[PDB]
């Protein structure tokens, strides 16, 4: 049996910590939700 | 129970201590959160109930009280920000610019963050806090690393 536990407000934070990078994918989305790569 | 706006931590107690299996967002009386997290499950806000409403397992969406409330979207230019809550740490926001999922159906917003299954449900933010969708359903690259979708529902 799940609960919920309140953990944060939902706010832009200026200087939050800017990283990862913008990979453009080929994907396909099956009937059960999951992305596969195209390749 | 507690209905306040914000982002939660989704529990169980099924298991071995207490684990996180999930996050979601309340906004407007409504809880927004992925299908695979809950799997359509009723939940407990304290001693409060929340009844699924709405739910679709290949958008790997389900909100609880109400339909989906959160219909902002990814611009296509501007860095966004995800508000990780992972497991047993306190939420942080990253700043990161999305990269693209291609698909015949169109493209979709991705960004390129590796944090714990746990995290799944975290809220993707624009630069006026909007949610423009949910963070934990992806792929994983050639490399190793974890991939998401910025994972968007409509509202009615
Ligand atoms: C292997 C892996 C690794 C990581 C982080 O390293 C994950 C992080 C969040 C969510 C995950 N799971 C999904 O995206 C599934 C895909 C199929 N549809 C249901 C959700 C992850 N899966």
């Amino acid at each position: 049996d799940m609960y919920i536990e309140r953990a944060g407000d939902i706010t832009w934070e200026k200087d939050a910590e800017v990283t990862g990078n913008s990979p453009r994918l080929d994907v396909a989305l099956d009937e059960s939700g999951d992305f596969s790569l195209v390749e | 129970g507690e209905t306040t706006d914000g982002v939660y931590r989704v529990m169980t107690r099924r298991l071995l201590g207490s684990t996180q299996v999930g996050v979601g967002v309340m906004q407007e009386g409504v809880f927004h959160t992925m299908w695979h997290v809950t799997k359509g499950a009723a939940l407990r806000s304290g001693e409060g109930r929340l009844d699924p409403y709405w739910g679709d397992v290949k958008q790997d969406l389900v909100s609880y009280c109400g339909p989906w409330k959160l219909d902002a979207a990814w611009d296509g230019l501007s860095e966004v920000q995800l508000l990780a809550v992972p497991p047993g740490e306190r939420a942080k926001n990253i700043q990161t610019l999305p990269g693209i999922f291609k698909t015949k159906d169109g493209d979709i917003g991705a960004v390129a963050l590796d944090y714990p299954a746990g995290t799944s449900g975290s809220p993707i933010l624009d630069k006026c806090g909007r949610v423009i969708g949910l963070y934990g359903n992806g792929v994983v690259i050639k490399n190793g690393s974890y991939v998401s979708a910025i994972t968007q529902g409509k509202r009615e």
